[PDB]
């Protein structure tokens, strides 16, 4: 619904799939908005140029940078939950007083679409906003994220406690999938 | 005893009548070079096929505007 405007077009789930491509190579975050669309009025180091996977050159404007903005602000595709960051400080300002130096410490990012160069800093400006400035903020921004689950997997498999922990076939046997939820979280 | 007028004008006559002979001489001779031009015929060829196709037609706009959006 964006890319209409430059009316290249095409709707099917492939056609849609084709995206993630760009969405790997063309995509980076917005450090700032305004300040962006005036660079957006300067300049055309702001657009690339890029194939088709085959067929045509494509030439992508600030459609590249606008697309992260829709996670600081969900109206592009609309709906009312603050985003991503003021979500989190509001489930922060939940959670008790004392502990929460220690997440203005520790925070942590992964998975698909972290892997966006820059949204780490735009994140901490966005806290230094709602944070009160006087105490520490860092975030973690790991290389390897898209992958975190599965390694963080391996070490939770690797762990002789789950012995104590798994399912047995012989719980199944006497009792339904009704054990799991007691059982696990 | 001799050769005359009469047969003189049967030879000329016969030519006179021979059809084949003449006729052949002038349409076949020059029916070989028949043809050297580029036709307005095929410009109009020409300027048609240019009508003709969108890959001329639409692509002459919107590959060269769409280029620039926004």
């Amino acid at each position: 619904k964006i890319l209409t405007e430059r009316g290249y077009s095409f709707v099917t789930t492939a056609e849609r799939e084709i995206v993630r491509d760009i969405k790997e190579k063309l995509c980076y975050v917005a450090l700032d908005f305004e300040n962006e669309m005036a660079t957006a009025a300067s300049s055309s180091s702001l657009e690339k140029s890029y194939e088709l996977p085959d067929g045509q050159v494509i030439t992508i404007g600030n459609e590249r940078f606008r697309c992260p903005e829709t996670l600081f602000q969900p109206s592009f595709i609309g709906m009312e939950s603050a985003g991503i960051h003021e979500t989190t400080y509001n489930s922060i300002m939940k959670c008790d007083i004392d502990i929460r130096k220690d997440l203005y410490a520790n925070n942590v990012m992964s998975g698909g679409t972290t892997m966006y160069p820059g949204i780490a800093d735009r994140m901490q400006k966005e806290i230094t906003a709602l944070a009160p400035s006087t105490m520490k903020i860092k975030i973690i921004a790991p290389p390897e994220r898209k992958y975190s689950v599965w390694i963080g997997g391996s070490i939770l498999a690797s762990l002789s406690t789950f012995q104590q922990m798994w399912i047995t076939k012989q719980e199944y046997d006497e009792a339904g999938p009704s054990i799991v939820h007691r059982k696990c979280f | 005893x001799x050769x005359x007028x009469x047969x003189x004008x049967x030879x000329x006559x016969x030519x006179x009548x021979x059809x084949x002979x003449y006729x052949x001489x002038x349409x076949x001779x020059x029916x070989x070079x028949x043809x050297x031009x580029x036709x307005x015929x095929x410009x109009x060829x020409x300027x048609x096929x240019x009508x003709x196709x969108x890959x001329x037609y639409x692509x002459x706009x919107x590959x060269x505007x769409x280029x620039x959006x926004x």
